[PDB]
RNA sequence: AGGUCUCGUAGACCGUGCACCAUGAGCACGAAUCCU
RNA sequence: CAGAUACCGUCGUAGUUCCGACCAUAAACGAUGCCGACCGGCGAUGCGGCGGCGUUAUUCCCAUGACCCGCCGGGCAGCUUCCGGGAAACCAAAGUCUUUGGGUUCCGGGGGGAGUAUGGUUGCAAAGCUGAAACUUAAAGGAAUUUGGCGAAGGGCACCACC
């Protein structure tokens, strides 16, 4: 990432897991990105701001990814506390 | 190379069993490796019902059945064609066949 | 999605899950399904809480409601159940329909006439679609289902749990996210019911409809 | 590497001992019995007078005779 | 045997899908529609396909077929699925509900509803087909 | 010559070089 | 000298909107284009062939040949490619080698031996790959070392860009085609392995579609 | 039976950290165990880690992240000094700019880099990287 | 609509191999090859031997 | 008081093991790229 | 049957059965050492224990047995899975293995000679354990794929086949 001089010397920076925190690569194709539209408190309309969350080809393919999209949302308060 | 899951026959914890012998011929076979078949026959066969309820005096007559048991070698329960060779993916099929009459 | 007082039940969606029968479950259990069942009854069926269904559903249709082009959703039916539903939830918002036949290699083949470029899938059993989720699988295609407590979870993302046997629930909740999903785009209204019929989506055999010609004109 | 423990060498000694003895290369450049078997006994030349001149056919696949003497 | 071609029913099947009003059940008549609307290089050919286009017509005026749309049979699947009955079939004055998912209901978000009873739970629990 | 019948083989000539051992003493 | 895309991606690419490979690299887009490659990388993309062998199918009338060829092509500053194509002949199995390399190339990352000084020269660590019974290691090297292997996977880390490697294989090297794709397994994972150089939480961009989805439906049905 | 219960601890860490869960029961307690755990949590690999107060034996509960690649233990104990710690980074782990190699010193259970820098040496216990 | 080149001798060796070439559409029965294919037979005097060229 | 109660009769598992049947000389098997 | 001291058929001595004294050999095979930790799901089975609507041992109660619904522990197994491994057949262990170290016993270095010769030991005997060498050889093998041949099976065809 850095040299002593303090410029970037890696190509890109790779896509991290939102749930797993894990790595994605150019290969696994699985690796889905889920955009979920914020909704304003009182007029219950969309207004244009969203919340992207990115979930790993794995965790999708073992079957662990809708509890860990329900977790997300719970931590970013889209879904209730209650539920 | 390894055929079956199994061995071909029905022992998991034993180690030794007791021997049967063949109906068509005489080898002695493990009992849980034969290919038993329990028969369900009667006296007369399809025609000769209509004979005998018509000879018998007694009406109403309910006719007897004939219950044996039959043990195979398996050589000789292929080669008269109870048990068929099956392909390789079709092998795992326990279910027993079809009866329909 | 839920947690406010606006985007809750009142007294009447709770009217038509009881008596659409989406409460009503299966007598099996998948591993990842004991987060939205309440308890086993008598009988053996598995009862559905319904603000667990609701969250999900309201979470669904923001994602479709997310993305911008609605020609991107792809409904993918394959049962008798709900091949009509699909086709008027895409008449409704916009979106794409394979109703029975999903070709395999449809969206891996580019050469194909039929091949076809999505963004957001949405099947109703992923029991019947075990097909669309293998090429979801292979492309970056996100999927949201509707699954019964037996239905494993298996390459999905959105589980809406619910029954899928019975064509009056697919159908319900086929209206019912067509309405959710209108609602967050903002054509319709929020206090005022957009219910002017649900039985469009609702799936009927031809027996009935001869019995009608008989009872009718 | 099996047998791992702080305290064991004679045992990894020993048994690499008896492994590496039972061996073809190892076992035939360790025993006399080869060297006494040997004509040459351990050397890379050695002289030698003519009996006489003989001749011996090839194998199966080549179809000539190669001409050896007697040494 | 005479079993048609490939050719012949693909043919068969399109003039069917193009022209539906100007064809009919007797023989000679759509074979003379045959040959006028299409360009067919023999007779017996031409002969084929107009047998094959008779045997579709009474195919089709027994009921629907699966291979062939025609706009004339179609509006009618549109037609039996647009209309819609008085009674929506989830609106009624009684709903049957058990008494372990009207505790369910209870514990929920109500205490009362105006259109619910509660019926009595089976004295036996047997479910599943018996299979040991 | 499969290996049973080659081991019974091999067993009766080695009885024959032990009975003319045992005898040539 | 013609282009008609009949994907997405190849319009995006054509209409001047995505500016480099590595984006699509990032969100992982499957790249069923092979041109896509050939705008993106020029005439810097060298190829040459690696071992063209026949494998035969016998018949009831003699023994029916097939020739396949192992081509490997690749950037010399980061990307390289390897790609198996079985033909009738062989021209066209070359041809068929180069299109399916260019469908599947990945990039690499480099790092330094101890200190980091200049630019990166060699692997960032020690990663490992497997494909049949073939094991390759890559090891990192100090600078001005070279690279020390079979010549096969020598020209692979060559064409891959990086100056300074230290090998150990195992297995049935012989099989060049098996050494080759276990190279390309092990150096196209540089990506999956997670360092503490980027423990930071990336931000989560939009993909090109949620801002060329306007020029989409406009381009497109 | 049961020889170490460092080894038992890693590989069951191991196997939880990459079947991808978040919670790891380790069901025995030690003073390395939790002296590793510490430094690994010093370094920055894990978060919360519990101890559970029992009369019988004590569990660790950790809070997981992904940030573990693999956690080994190097048994036996094999001792080392300033010069031999070389040749053990060298064939143990997989780069110089990152990787660590906690081993027994006097002063306590503490990785190599502080063990070099404080002039000492000893018995190794294990790797994490 | 389609075409085809057949050349048959010794080809860089000892023994007779022939190379086919096809691509398109063809047909080989019927009468139709009399007025939709071309047939034309001819005799290569190389310095190694003689070859023949069908193309049709 | 009425008089063969009603909807179709695939209303075949009746069949086990079936004589003698050996041998095969060999020379020939070839392993592929580019647009000017 | 050309030969048939073989397949087949009829007799038939040792042996097959029981006791007492020997030998320690099997495809003694799950062709997979023992102990211990972790790592998915599902329907069942045998045992012991715990909890519960109901029917029966004829009508009330309780406990016991017999059904039904679930749980716990040990075990013989089974289905499924892109956890993972392998050369593959396959295996929830044959996984947690180059990102290589939980403890420990035995055991193999291309094929043949050869489980052979000598020596020791054991046994009434047959044989069991230990166990080479000279020489010869460029392959011997394991898994899987495609026409191949079956006096292999399942469906069809032909007066260059039969009736
Ligand atoms: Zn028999």
């Amino acid at each position: 990432m850095q040299s002593n001089a303090g410029e970037f010397v890696d190509l890109y920076v790779p896509r991290k897991c939102s749930a797993s925190n894990r790595i994605i690569g150019a290969k696994d194709h699985a690796s889905i990105q889920m955009n979920v539209a914020e909704v304003d408190k009182v007029t219950g309309r969309f207004n244009g701001q969203s919340k992207t969350y990115a979930i790993c080809g794995a965790i999708r393919r073992m079957g662990e990814s809708d509890d860990s999209i329900l977790r997300l949302a719970k931590s970013s308060g889209i879904v209730s506390q209650n539920f | 190379t390894k055929k079956r899951r199994n061995n071909g026959r029905a022992k998991k914890g034993r180690g030794h069993v007791q021997p049967i012998r063949c109906t068509n011929c005489a080898c002695c076979v493990p009992k849980d490796k034969a290919i038993k078949k329990f028969v369900i026959r009667n006296i007369v066969e399809a025609a000769a019902v209509r004979d005998i309820s018509e000879v018998s005096v007694f009406d109403a007559y309910v006719l007897p059945k004939l219950y044996v048991k039959l043990h195979y070698c398996v050589s000789c329960a292929i080669h008269s064609k109870v048990v068929r060779n099956r392909s390789r993916e079709a092998r795992k099929d326990r279910t027993p066949p079809p009866r329909f009459r | 999605s839920g947690a406010l007082d606006v985007l809750q039940m009142k007294e009447e969606d709770v009217l038509k899950f009881l008596a659409a029968g989406t409460h009503l479950g299966g007598t099996n259990l998948d591993f990842q399904m004991e987060q939205y069942i309440y308890k086993r009854k008598s009988d053996g069926i598995y009862i559905i809480n319904l603000k667990r269904t609701w969250e999900k559903l309201l979470l669904a249709a923001r994602a479709i409601v997310a993305i911008e082009n609605p020609a991107d959703v792809s409904v993918i039916s394959s049962r008798n159940t709900g091949q009509r539903a699909v086709l008027k939830f895409a008449a409704a918002t916009g979106a794409t329909p394979i109703a029975g036949r999903f070709t395999p290699g449809t969206f891996t083949n580019q050469i194909q006439a039929a091949f076809r470029e999505p963004r957001l899938l949405v099947v109703t059993d992923p029991r019947a679609d075990h097909q669309p989720l293998t090429e979801a699988s292979y492309v970056n295609l996100p999927t949201i289902a509707l699954c019964n407590t037996d239905s494993p979870l298996r390459y999905v993302d959105i589980a809406i749990p619910c029954n899928n046997k019975g064509a009056h629930s697919v159908g319900l909740m086929w209206w019912m996210l067509a309405r959710e999903v209108l609602r967050m785009r903002g054509t319709i209204s929020r206090e005022h019911p957009w219910e002017v019929m649900p039985d469009l989506y609702f799936y009927r055999d031809p027996e009935e409809i001869e019995k009608e010609e008989q009872a009718a004109a | 590497g099996k047998c791992r423990g702080l305290r064991t060498a004679r045992k990894l000694r020993s048994h690499r001992r008896d492994q590496k003895w039972h061996d073809k290369q190892y076992k035939k450049a360790h025993l006399g019995t080869a060297l006494k078997a040997n004509p040459f006994g351990g050397a890379s030349h050695a002289k030698g007078i003519v009996l006489e001149k003989v001749g011996v056919e090839a194998k199966q696949p080549n179809s000539a005779i190669r001409k050896c003497v007697r040494v | 045997g005479r079993v048609r071609t490939k050719t012949v029913k693909k043919a068969a099947r399109v003039i069917i899908e193009k022209y539906y009003t100007r064809l009919g059940n007797d023989f000679h008549t759509n074979k003379r529609v045959c040959e006028e609307i299409a360009i067919i290089p023999s007779k017996k050919l031409r002969n084929k396909i107009a047998g094959y286009v008779t045997h579709l017509m009474k195919r089709i005026q027994r009921g629907p077929v699966r291979g062939i749309s025609i706009k004339l049979q179609e509006e009618e699947r549109e037609r039996r699925d647009n209309y819609v009955p008085e009674v929506s079939a989830l609106d009624q004055e009684i709903i049957e509900v058990d008494p372990d998912t009207k505790e369910m209901l209870k514990l929920l978000d109500f205490g009362s509803l105006s259109n619910l009873q509660v019926t009595q739970p089976t004295v036996g629990m047997n479910f599943k087909t018996p299979r040991g | 010559m499969r290996a049973k019948w080659r081991k019974k083989r091999m067993r009766r000539l080695k009885r024959k070089r032990r009975k003319m051992r045992q005898r040539s003493k | 000298k013609e282009w008609l895309p009949v994907t997405k991606l190849g319009r995006l690419v054509k209409d001047m909107k995505i500016k480099s490979l590595e984006e699509i690299y990032l969100f992982s887009l499957p790249i069923k284009e092979s041109e896509i490659i050939d705008f993106f990388l020029g005439a810097s993309l060298k190829d040459e062939v690696l071992k063209i062998m026949p494998v035969q199918k016998q018949t009831r009338a003699g023994q029916r040949t097939r020739f396949k060829a192992f081509v490997a092509i690749g950037d010399y500053n980061g990307h390289v490619g390897l790609g198996v194509k079985c033909s009738k002949e062989v021209a066209t199995a070359i041809r068929g080698a180069i299109i399916l390399a260019k469908l599947s190339i990945v990039p690499v990352r480099r790092g330094y031996w101890g200190n980091k000084i200049g630019k990166p020269h060699t692997v960032p660590c020690k990663v490992t790959g497997r494909c049949g019974s073939v094991l390759v290691r890559l090891i990192p090297a100090p600078r001005g070392t070279g690279i020390v292997s079979a010549p096969v996977p020598k020209k692979l880390l060559m064409m891959a860009g990086i100056d300074d490697c230290y090998t150990s294989a195992r297995g049935c090297t012989a099989t060049l085609g098996n050494f080759a794709k276990a190279t390309f397994d092990a150096i196209s994972k540089t990506y999956s392995y997670l360092t503490p150089d980027l423990w930071k939480e990336t931000v989560f961009t939009k993909s090109p579609y949620q801002e060329f989805t306007d020029h989409l439906v406009k381009t497109h049905t | 039976v049961r020889m170490n219960v460092l080894a038992d601890a890693l590989k069951s860490i191991n196997n939880a950290e990459k079947r991808g869960k978040r919670q790891v029961l380790i069901r025995p307690c030690s003073k390395v165990i939790v002296r590793f755990l510490t430094v690994m949590m010093k370094h920055g690999y894990i978060g919360e880690f519990e101890i559970i107060d029992d009369h019988r034996a004590g569990k660790i509960v950790v809070n997981l992240t992904g940030r573990l690649n693999k956690c080994g233990v190097i048994s036996p104990r094999f001792d080392v000094q300033l010069k031999d710690l070389e040749k053990w980074q060298n064939n143990l782990l997989p780069s110089r700019q990152f990787g660590f190699i906690v081993l027994t010193t006097s002063a306590g259970i503490m990785d190599h880099e502080e063990a070099r820098r404080k002039h000492t040496g000893g018995k190794i216990l294990g790797f994490f990287f | 609509k389609g075409c085809e080149v057949v050349v048959s001798g010794k080809l860089r060796g000892q023994r007779a191999k022939s190379m086919k070439f096809v691509d398109g559409l063809m047909i080989h029965s019927g009468d139709p090859v009399n007025y939709y294919v071309d047939t034309a037979v001819r005799h290569v005097l190389l310095r190694q031997g003689v070859l023949g060229i069908k193309v049709k």
